[PDB]
RNA sequence: AGCCAGUGAUGGCCGUGUAGUGGACUGCCAUGGCGUUGACGGGAGCGGGGGAUUAGGGUUCGAUUCCGGAGAGGGAGCCUG
RNA sequence: GAUGGGACGUCCAGCGAAUGAAUGAAAUUAGAACCAACGCCUCCACCCGGAGGCAGUAAC
RNA sequence: AUGCCUCAGAAUCACUGCAUUGCAGGAAUCUGCGCAUGGCUCAUUACAUCAGACGUAAUCUGCCGCCAAAAUUUUGCGG
């Protein structure tokens, strides 16, 4: 069933090799999820969402710069027109 | 560089809908203070002039964030001196008289 | 009650398929005079790159010429040549002739040569043999055509 | 196989060109799709540089645009009535670009009722929608030919996509002098 | 000393095919396009940077190291990319 | 009853591809008067209703 | 005469060396990339190829550089 230990149920095969004690061979278990792998998966999403957020910040600063320049140009034009009106 | 806001006696109401509110219901909002002219500006905000500079200070208090037909009624203090508006008005009347 | 009904021209619509410009919609009546000539008709025209002026015939005409430099999607880029009109027999095409002198080094003298080129001519121009024309390079338009007439002098 | 080079052609002088080198894959052509009209069927083709072209075989529906109103609807094609290449294409019912076809007019009738309130369910509408209808109808005018066709149940259109290259049969309704030009031929 | 058009020859119109332009290709229309400033046909030959001979002008060679093209007995077709 | 103002809910609203519509600027002349509604400024201390005019004014 | 393994895709060789249910090296196979380059020759070839000057607004482009990314009702338990 789910959430059950599997690391010791894997069988081991004994190889009787001459000149030494018998070697015991056990396969490497695939798709074993630990806490370090869980943290590794969860870091990708949070890193990605920070990148799109800092790109929105960069866009906002550019828009503010464009708007400020156009505000100054309008203010200069109004001052010229205002001076012309009062000089009449 | 003194703050130009204190001692103003002029208030600013942010969410006021002139198409569904009328001036009578606007004036009711403040009942214990004498009310001067009221202005609305189609961007949903309004300006209210008060008689005494000692007023509008506790009106800014205990009214920011309170409910007024919804919309939470953000309110602050504005320069908008009544005396300078009167001089602008009489200059405009003089200027229009010269033009016509 | 109902919108007015236009009529076919009958002087330019003499083919099996309806002739139209692909850049504008002649059935759209808009409040902006983006593409409108002096007569009020909807007509697309543009300015080609170099110091060449769009003829008034192109702006105020009624032909179609999907191969025209001024009223279509043909773009002028490359090299500019001049020549003399040689023959105007084909439909919307003419042959120009270029005459030049070639230098032979051994004899220190010149000899005469020539070359014939076939180009596309818009209806806004009406060249005759003996005339002088200026042509500009464009994308391949036929088996042998690589140039378009830009100005008749 | 099929090639698209100028090596097999005569020179302008009329002489014959002596061919050296063989045929290159970069200049191949392919057999035409010859799209008919029927239930949908497509065939992928792997083109140069990867990428897939879609061959149209027996298409029967598409998106058709009402240019004057700047809208479009999904409609079913009924038949082919004209072709500027040859009558053989009309006889064999082949869908190509610029073919003149007819469509069922049901989607366009439904859109007109819900946008202008004119039926060629309307009376069950909100008051603010009814007010909006009056504005739209105040300075909008339909034309004779379009209104007659919508009442009848079919209207003419021309194919704008290339069915053999994209596997889609899209088009635009005929209006203006173009409608008159093709009505006179169809007589 | 004339060449090119049934079966594309030169141009036009709507299309198809292509990664894309184009008689590249299907249908229809007109009679055009090239040539004694040597077309069409025939002979020798991979093109160039360069080598040899040097009063100067020239004559002649370049299969071969670098650049470009083509081919893998002949000739045709194609899959994967 | 208002192309009236705010909520509420119910379908769409990512890159790329297909068709249709709009945008992808302007650069050949100077002052006035009425009516529609839109924006502002003055009254009659405000409100009520019932008056009269363009000081200013990127847009929303 | 064209193959390629790093600390970093996949070993239970019934493979080897030390330990004693492990640590290393790892034959073979699957997977990813390359084999359209280099080398050879000069048969064909005169509006062809090539050279000097220009174009692609008529297009395709793996490896390499600088960059971008807010679509999507999934899983477990009790029904
Ligand atoms: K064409
Ligand atoms: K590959
Ligand atoms: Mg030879
Ligand atoms: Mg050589
Ligand atoms: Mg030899
Ligand atoms: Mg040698
Ligand atoms: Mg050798
Ligand atoms: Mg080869
Ligand atoms: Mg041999
Ligand atoms: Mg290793
Ligand atoms: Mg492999
Ligand atoms: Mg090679
Ligand atoms: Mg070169
Ligand atoms: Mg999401
Ligand atoms: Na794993
Ligand atoms: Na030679
Ligand atoms: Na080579």
């Amino acid at each position: 069933g789910r959430t059950d230990d599997v690391r010791k149920y894997v069988i081991r095969r004994k190889v009787t090799k001459e000149g030494k004690k018998d070697r015991f061979k056990a396969p490497k278990i695939q798709r074993l999820i630990t806490s370090t792998i869980r943290a590794r998966r969860a870091k990708k999403v949070r890193v990605a969402i920070d990148k799109v957020r800092k790109s929105a910040a960069e866009r906002r600063e550019y828009l503010r710069l464009v708007g400020a320049r156009r505000r100054a140009a309008r203010q200069r034009k109004a001052a010229r027109h205002h001076s012309s009106r009062v000089n009449a | 560089k003194p703050d130009p806001h204190e001692g103003s006696s002029v208030v600013f109401l942010s969410p006021i809908f002139r198409t569904s509110t009328t001036n009578g219901q606007i004036r009711e909002l403040f009942t214990g203070m004498r009310v001067l002219r009221i202005r609305t500006y189609r961007q949903n905000y309004a300006y209210v002039y008060l008689d005494s500079a000692a007023a509008a200070q506790k009106f800014v208090k205990e009214k920011n964030g309170t409910e007024f037909r919804g919309k939470k009624l953000r309110v602050a203090l504005s320069t908008r001196s009544l005396q300078k508006e009167k001089d602008r008005a009489e200059r405009a009347n003089l200027l229009s008289d010269a033009h016509n | 009650n109902y919108a007015r009904t236009p009529t076919v021209d009958l002087t330019v619509q003499h083919e099996k398929a309806y002739q139209r410009q692909t850049a504008v919609n002649e059935n759209i009546r808009t409040a902006s005079k983006k593409h409108v000539n002096r007569s009020g008709h909807i007509r697309y025209s543009k300015k080609i790159g170099l110091g060449f002026a769009t003829p008034k015939a192109a702006i105020n005409g009624k032909y179609i010429d999907r191969k025209c430099p001024f009223t279509s999607n043909v773009s002028i880029r490359g090299r500019i040549l001049r020549g003399v009109v040689h023959s105007t027999k084909m439909r919307r095409s003419i042959v120009i002739r270029r005459n030049y002198l070639h230098f032979i080094r051994k004899y220190q003298r010149y000899q005469k040569r020539h070359r014939n080129i076939t180009v596309h001519c818009s209806p806004c121009f009406d060249p005759k043999p003996g005339d002088e024309v200026v042509v500009g390079q464009c994308r391949p338009l036929s088996k042998t055509i690589r140039y378009n007439v830009l100005q008749v002098v | 196989g099929i090639v698209r080079s100028r090596l097999h052609k005569r020179k302008i002088t009329g002489g014959k060109t002596k061919i050296h080198r063989k045929r290159m894959k970069a200049e191949l052509g392919r057999l035409p799709a010859n799209t008919k009209l029927g239930p949908r069927r497509v065939s992928p083709v792997r083109a140069r540089g990867g990428n897939f072209k879609l061959r149209g075989l027996r298409l029967d529906t598409g998106n058709f645009a009402w240019g004057t109103e700047a809208s479009a609807q999904r409609a079913r094609i009924l038949d082919v009535v004209y072709n500027a290449t040859s009558n053989e294409l009309v006889r064999t019912k082949t869908l190509v670009k610029n073919c003149i076809v007819v469509v069922d007019a049901a989607p366009f009738r439904l859109w007109y009722a819900k946008h202008y309130g004119i039926d060629l369910d309307v009376k069950k509408a909100s008051s603010k929608l009814k007010r909006k209808w009056e504005y739209r109808r105040k300075h909008h005018k339909i034309e004779k030919a379009l209104a007659d066709q919508l009442r009848e149940g079919r209207l003419l259109a021309r194919i704008t996509s290339r069915p053999g290259q994209t596997g889609r049969a899209d088009g635009a309704l005929l209006e203006g002098a173009e409608l008159q030009f093709y009505l006179k031929k169809l007589d």
